[PDB]
């Protein structure tokens, strides 16, 4: 019965969850954690990564 | 012993470092300070800046 409200609630929740999970992606980089990139590679390469 | 520089024998050693989530065994010569638990502090627990 209350489907039209749960619809938008679940849509917003899924949008937020996907926006959070997108942080785990690397986008071709070596790691998703930026602190690891800062601590391992030199700044000239850390900026590019 | 009488050859060009482009054909002289070499001796290469490759070092592989595993960054997987595991208890660290090989570390750096850096020391270790005390530990506080009630304030914003920068931790360096062998894998995290």
């Amino acid at each position: 019965a209350l489907g039209k409200l749960q619809d938008v609630v679940n849509h917003n929740a899924q949008a937020l969850n996907t926006l959070v999970k997108q942080l785990s992606s690397k986008f071709g980089a070596i790691s998703s954690v930026l602190n690891d990139i800062f601590s391992r590679l030199d700044p000239p390469e850390a900026e590019v990564q | 012993p009488t050859y060009g520089v482009g054909h002289q024998p070499y001796r290469v050693v490759v070092l592989s470092f595993e960054l997987l989530h595991a208890p660290a065994t090989v570390c750096g010569p850096k020391k270790s300070t005390n530990l506080v638990k009630n304030k914003c502090v920068n931790f360096n627990f062998n894998g995290l800046k």
